[PDB]
């Protein structure tokens, strides 16, 4: 009632990409960076699964941007590290991991403002 | 069949650079008066096998491992190269 | 090279391939062919017809959006031609006509109207040139058709040095002319066919134009096997299931193909002739309601 | 720094500051914010040779692929060289590199200047900043010998200044007065104060002495003149007697080196040979000028009729004299290695495909290399990181700064030569803000560094 | 560990054996195929485009990828033999209006970026 | 303010016409090239600067709910004028 | 509250409650977690291997008796390692109410087909097979019912582009439709709409 084999999961052929969406990609798994503009940081939660830029292109007609691989705007979510690189092996996608950078504590005094001695001591406020 | 470059690959904490290591902390300085024109690049590895390359006259290389030698053996290699015997 | 030429893209519908391209007689067999390969690449390709616009409606979904312009012309103006080529790189002339009107005989149509398409795209500046003649024309044919072709390549050449030459031989195909010719009869022995299909020389027109060491060249386009005429009829009548054009054509299909050894072909401009064999069913399928034909080579 | 490019319809629009608290913090200097503007500009979209008016003349890739295949195939050896510019990737470094050397060609030379006597480029730690960035929080006093920080690494001084308010570091500068936005002691001009540190006369041997986590750091140009060599040996002087009087702290790593390129030290690492005297020693017949716009070779420093292959974006001082144009990628159209004056190696992604023509570095020399017939092993990405790994093993550690320090044996040396030090006051060569706006093709390039030069020169 | 619930095949042997009985009932109808859809195709060709499809996953090594590719090529030609394609989903296999994409490194640099 | 480009072409009001050597003029042979001839630039650059007595004052480009957002434009500086940001009308404080 | 917010029934909320409690307490073998969200919505969660045995209980009881079924479809999460959530929909009339049951299951593990229980499953099984992959053991007819002829890939997935791969025209040389790549003239614009400074701060998740 189990076959109980021992294998790594491959579904390359059954998901339907075309040959040359799969081994010439290059995904990217990243906690995407904060917008410097803004001070939330509730877009550097999760993790982010995306491919490599191809080219872009101006129409003749209109001069809008055209586009030939169907891949340029599929992004995926994932809660871990570990499931976006289970996700991409299973596909067979070569995948670059890049750590997820956190802001580290620091410590914050109001009182050092108005410092004695210091050269914290600023000079206006 | 003129050498043109030694590049010598050891791993900064792994035990089985340590030959290399002391190798180089003790002797490098001599070799490199020995050769002073010759560049001996010293660059280190990850999880890797110490090796060291040789380049010579148009572009051919050669590697040789170099894992768990003493110092006397990877000089005796060095030796080896510079002088060209086998 | 005029960087909105730069060609883009992975050569597709919306892509960009550089070749602005002026088909004069894209409205007839070998047109559409030429029309559809250089719209299917991503190629600008402007259509000048002197027929109604319905006839030429069918050339329309052979390119993405904007990249197919159409626009009136007649052969006896060269203001006309001048405005339809002062934009585009390639000049492929296809203007031909198997029959003489009361307005138009063989020589305006194979001489003066491709001399003053070489002649008006040599002042506009055209880089590319190509001009389809006949295999087996010369000065002295008996037939006005090849002497009026001859006449017109040498006058094509001498306007147009750069120009390229292309002479096919009895193009085959699903509008071809040769194949339902001989399949609408519903002579022989002495005379000897060496047909081409019309997909090869529609690719060997693209790779011409392709080619940049193909300028002031001559190639004949041949098929890969070469037929007696009445082993050929006895084998389109066997293909489509049935039992065994004034003057001129009739003496032109009684005429041999000649040979041109010297002469570059299909297989220089890296094309494989296809055998009449895997295209004469799809050509005489509908004229109906195995054994080829023995050849000579 | 890290930076996030945003494009879009493939156009790029801005350049945004991202977070790395080891390198930038949250902070970019001006002209990496606004000098994209070049990219817009001057830039190379087409191949290009000289027609028999010797003109620059638009062709096709293949035409100018065999006329320099053809110039490769009839030289070898000595008479080949190449110069690597300051925008240049280690996948075309290790491209260009192993070209040459199938040609037994080995003046591969950058156009930046580094003592080659002693150690040279053979001990990683002997032209690197040892102490990284972050650790400039950890030091007490710092030594700056002939560099100016605010302008050639505005966010390494911006970390000594960081440092300098909140850890109550102490500053010392050598050289030209200048402003660096914060005080700190200057203890002279003239070079001979480097040799009265190291001998102990000045107080500030003294000073440098009671620091726990001494810092000394040299700007490469102090060493572009022509006594780096003998600059370099007073500055490890200086650091050896402080290792010895001090004693062993550990791994503080006291001797450090400023960069101001950003292809410097990967080439270091490749095993390229600094500064151009190569070049003019042994002049070459077939010159390669991978993005070099420094202006350091002339054709009147190269034999008549030399044939030269500008490979690049931007059209600017190294174009015109060229032979053959081959039209690169700049740093926002490739994914590149580059190696910071940490010894960090990092990458970019591409986020806009390089205009016209323009195709990426590294496959212009495999495509190159494989029309004069030395066809080289890699054909991907991935196999040019694999011989960049095969050459030096730290370009594929994309966030790692650990390294050895060998510090004493470059020390003992540099002490074979003795050259003297000429008695010329340090000048950095960006003094005032007028000077830092202008320094590459991209910055040359863009009109915004234009505007700011213009109001800096005469404000209102 | 790694125990997993079958869909019709325990181990290999029996994969394959659906894999064969696959390909029969392809390389039998494979000449009904090129009559009854007027193909300009000849049977040779179409059973070697069967071949071919077949050999484009013979890498797996999975007994569920395999009979899923299994149903999956069932579902195929069910659908050709029930003729509820037309002839272009049939001569969609062949690509014939696709211009050949060079393989070489000199080709794929000369057309663009694209590896 | 319509110009006219060296090959013949009018220059529309975001400044850009076809170049000489350029192919895709070919799609106006034989047909015409919508410009509007009404330049926006021009049109407010006629309009008079409006002589306020007041130090701060609000633009909401007239018709109440029927303009923009209505916004206040600060009048100190006597080099130049407030300009609406919205609707591009001019304000003054009467100098002397 | 206030007029514009929407008002709470505990009495129905309760009684989910205790439906779901009873429904738990008689098949402990295959019901993994019962919930009643804040809307009076009752789900049920269930293993697998008791697709059938549940539905036929709900069916079948003549305390449940939910006679018929409202909708059957799936979801993609391709960050569990069970890829797929099948979700049954089952309305009772009897009792004027609704439940709903879901289970999980990956690329390659097939899921009991439930046309033995329910008729209607017939479509929404062979579409959730179209659109998800999901395999269905003992199905009376699988097969593609949304997609074309030939069509490779299942569209729904979250992986699949919004596009496709392939696009369709009309060849004049071979005389009939072709399929090649697909080619945008204008590329879809992908728009980052997500905002920092969270909005919800009862959902909250443990930073760990
Ligand atoms: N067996 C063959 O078909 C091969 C053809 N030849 C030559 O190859 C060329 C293409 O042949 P093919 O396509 O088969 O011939 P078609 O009759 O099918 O097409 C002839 C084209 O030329 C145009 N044309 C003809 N006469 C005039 C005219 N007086 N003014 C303006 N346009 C005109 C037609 O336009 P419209 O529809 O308005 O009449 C039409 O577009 C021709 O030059 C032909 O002579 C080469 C060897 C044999
Ligand atoms: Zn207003």
């Amino acid at each position: 009632q189990l076959i109980a084999v021992d294998e790594k999961l491959d579904i390359t052929t059954l998901t339907g990409v075309p040959e040359e969406h799969i081994k010439t990609r290059k995904v990217r798994i990243f906690v995407p960076a904060r917008n410097n503009m803004q001070s939330g940081v509730n877009n550097t939660k999760k993790w982010k699964m995306e491919f490599d830029t191809r080219e872009r292109w101006e129409n003749p007609l209109m001069g809008w941007s055209s586009t030939a691989d169907p891949l340029s705007n599929l992004v995926l979510t994932f809660s871990t590290k570990e499931d976006a690189v289970a996700f991409a092996e299973k596909n067979g996608w070569s995948f670059d991991v890049e750590e997820r950078k956190v802001p580290k504590p620091k410590s914050k005094s109001y009182g050092a403002n108005f410092s004695w001695n210091k050269r914290t001591r600023v000079s206006t406020k | 069949l003129g050498l043109r470059e030694i590049r010598i690959h050891l791993c900064q904490r792994s035990p089985g650079s340590q030959g290399v290591r002391d190798f180089i902390e003790k002797r490098y300085v001599e070799l490199k008066k020995a050769n002073p024109d010759l560049p001996i690049l010293i660059r280190e590895c990850s999880d890797v096998q110490p090796k060291l390359w040789a380049r010579y006259a148009f572009g051919q290389e050669k590697n040789v491992s170099l894992n768990n030698f003493s110092a006397d053996q990877v000089t005796r290699t060095l030796e080896n190269v510079l002088s060209g015997k086998a | 090279l005029h960087h909105a030429l730069i060609p883009h893209g992975k050569g597709g519908r919306s892509s960009v391939s550089g070749i602005v391209a002026t088909v004069f007689g894209a409205t007839g067999f070998l047109g559409r062919y030429v029309v559809n390969h250089l719209g299917r690449m991503g190629s600008q390709v402007i259509v000048p017809y002197r027929c109604e616009p319905y006839d030429t409606m069918h050339l329309r979904p052979m390119g993405d959006l904007g990249q197919i312009i159409f626009m009136e012309w007649n052969g006896k103006d060269k203001d006309s031609i001048r405005k339809v080529v002062e934009h585009s790189n390639v000049v492929i002339n296809l203007v031909g006509r198997e029959w003489e009107t009361k307005n138009f005989d063989f020589e305006d149509v194979f001489v003066k109207i491709p001399h003053a398409i070489a002649q008006v795209s040599k002042e506009a500046g055209v880089e590319k040139l190509i001009h389809i003649s006949h295999l087996n024309a010369d000065i002295k044919s008996p037939s006005r058709y090849l002497r009026s072709k001859a006449v017109g390549e040498k006058e094509v050449r001498a306007a147009f040095p750069e120009a390229t030459i292309i002479k096919p031989s009895d193009i085959f195909g699903r509008e071809d002319r040769f194949l339902n010719y001989f399949a609408s009869m519903r002579l022989g022995k002495e005379t000897v066919k060496q047909p081409v299909y019309i997909v090869d020389v529609s690719k060997g027109i693209i790779n011409a134009i392709k080619d940049p060491d193909a300028k002031g060249k001559t190639f004949a386009f041949v098929g890969p096997n070469r037929y007696l005429l009445f082993d050929l009829v006895q084998y389109i009548f066997a293909v489509a299931y049935r039992p065994f054009t004034t003057r001129d054509k009739v003496e032109r299909v009684h005429m041999s193909d000649m040979t041109l050894p010297h002469l570059p072909g299909l297989e220089d401009l890296g094309i494989q002739a296809t055998p009449l064999e895997l295209k004469a069913i799809e050509v005489l399928r509908r004229h109906r309601t195995v054994k080829p034909a023995k050849t000579v080579n | 720094s890290n930076i996030v490019v945003s494009t879009r319809t493939g156009e790029v629009m801005r350049i945004l500051p991202r977070m790395h608290e080891d390198i930038n913090e949250e902070w970019i200097s001006d002209k990496t914010r606004f000098a994209y503007d070049g990219l817009k500009r001057q830039r190379l979209t087409q191949p290009m040779i000289r027609n028999e008016k010797g003109l620059l003349t638009y062709t096709t890739w293949e035409d100018a692929l065999s006329r320099v295949a053809g110039m490769l195939q009839s030289f070898q050896g000595n008479d080949v060289a190449a110069i690597a510019g300051g925008l240049v990737d280690a996948e075309a470094l290790v491209a260009l590199k192993d070209l040459l050397n199938r040609v037994d060609s080995d003046s591969l030379c950058t156009e930046e200047v580094f003592p080659t006597a002693g150690a040279g480029t053979d001990l990683r730690s002997n032209y690197l900043l040892n102490t990284t960035i972050a650790g400039v929080e950890e030091a007490d006093v710092i030594l700056l010998v002939g560099t100016n920080p605010r302008f050639e690494a505005p966010l390494f001084n911006a970390r000594i200044r960081k440092s300098w308010l909140h850890n109550d570091l102490k500053v010392a500068l050598i050289g030209s007065p200048v402003d660096l936005t914060y005080r700190y002691d200057h203890l002279g001009d003239s070079p001979k104060i480097l040799q009265d540190i190291a001998s102990g006369n000045h107080p500030f041997s003294q000073i440098l002495k009671e620091a726990k986590k001494p810092m000394v750091v040299l700007g490469s140009s102090a060493l572009q003149r022509s006594d780096g060599t003998a600059i370099l040996a007073a500055v490890s002087n200086i650091a050896q007697n402080i290792r010895l009087s001090s004693g062993v702290t550990g791994d503080w790593k006291v001797m450090n080196i400023l960069h101001r390129i950003a292809s410097q030290v990967a080439a270091l690492d490749l095993g390229y040979k600094p500064g151009v005297e190569a070049i003019r020693k042994n002049p070459p017949k077939v010159l390669f000028l991978l993005g070099a716009d420094g202006g350091c070779i002339t054709r009147q420093d190269l034999p008549k009729d030399c044939f030269i292959i500008y490979q690049g974006h931007h059209g600017d001082v190294g174009a015109p004299m060229a032979d053959v144009i081959l039209p690169g990628a700049a740093y926002t159209e490739k994914s590149a290695t580059y190696v910071n004056t940490e010894g960090r190696a990092q990458q970019t992604k591409v986020a806009v495909t390089p205009p016209g023509l323009a195709r990426e570095d590294w496959k212009i020399i495999r495509a190159l290399s494989e029309i004069a017939g030395m066809t080289l092993p890699y054909d991907t990405l991935d196999q040019v990181r694999s011989r960049l790994e095969e050459v030096s093993p730290n370009l594929v550690r994309y966030d790692d700064v650990e390294g050895a320090n060998y510090f004493q044996q470059a020390n003992e040396l540099s002490k074979l030569v003795n050259q003297q030090l000429l008695a010329d006051p340090l000048v950095p060569p960006q003094l005032t803000i007028k000077d830092f706006y202008m320094t590459d093709s991209i910055s040359r390039a863009s009109q915004t560094m234009a505007k700011c030069v213009k109001a800096v020169t005469e404000g209102i | 560990g790694t125990s997993v619930k079958p869909i019709f095949s325990r181990d290999m042997n029996e994969a394959k054996r659906r894999v064969r009985e696959l390909y029969r009932a392809w390389y039998r109808e494979v000449p009904n195929t090129v009559h009854l859809f007027q193909l300009d195709i000849s049977v040779k060709q179409g059973r070697d485009k069967v071949r071919e499809m077949f050999m484009k996953n013979a890498h797996v090594t999975d007994p569920r990828v395999v009979d899923l590719l299994v149903i999956k090529g069932k579902m195929e030609l069910e659908e050709t033999i029930n003729v509820w394609k037309q002839r272009t989903h049939i001569m969609r296999f062949f690509h014939e209006t696709e211009a050949p994409r060079p393989t070489d490194f000199l080709s794929k640099f000369y057309v663009g970026h694209d590896p | 303010g319509v110009r006219t480009s060296p090959t013949g072409e009018k220059v529309t009001h975001t400044g850009q016409a076809y170049d000489d050597g350029d192919y895709r003029r070919v799609r106006f042979s034989d047909r015409q090239k919508e410009v509007n001839e009404n330049f926006a630039i021009d049109l407010i650059a006629e309009q008079p600067v409006s002589e306020v007595g007041s130090r701060v004052i609000s633009c909401d480009g007239g018709g109440g709910a029927l303009g923009h957002p209505r916004v206040y434009i600060n009048l100190d500086k006597e080099t130049k004028t407030g300009t609406c940001g919205y609707c591009g009308l001019q304000f003054r404080q009467p100098h002397h | 509250t206030r007029p514009t917010i929407r008002p709470r029934n505990d009495v129905v909320h309760k009684q989910l409650s205790a439906f779901g409690q009873y429904v738990a307490e008689i098949l402990p073998k295959y019901v993994q977690q019962v919930q009643v969200s804040c809307f009076n919505e009752l789900e049920i969660f269930i293993h697998p291997d008791g697709v059938i045995p549940v539905l036929t209980f709900l069916r079948d009881h003549t305390n449940a008796q939910f006679k018929s079924l409202a909708d059957l479809t799936a979801v993609d999460v391709p960050t569990r390692q069970n890829r797929f959530e099948i979700v049954y929909n089952l309305l009772s009339l009897r009792f004027n109410s609704r439940i709903r049951v879901k289970t999980y299951t990956d690329e390659l593990t097939p899921i009991e087909s439930s046309v033995t229980v329910y008729k209607a499953a017939n479509w929404y099984e062979r579409e959730i097979w179209d659109m998800f992959g999901v395999f269905f053991a003992n199905h009376p007819d699988l097969r593609r019912i949304l997609t074309d002829y030939g069509f490779e890939g299942h569209p729904f997935r979250k992986d699949f582009p919004l596009s496709g791969y392939v696009e369709l025209r009309y060849d004049d040389e071979v005389k009939r439709v072709v399929a090649e790549p697909v080619e945008l003239a204008q590329e879809f614009r992908k728009f980052d709409l997500n905002s920092p400074w969270e909005a919800f701060p009862a959902y909250r998740q443990p930073p760990e």
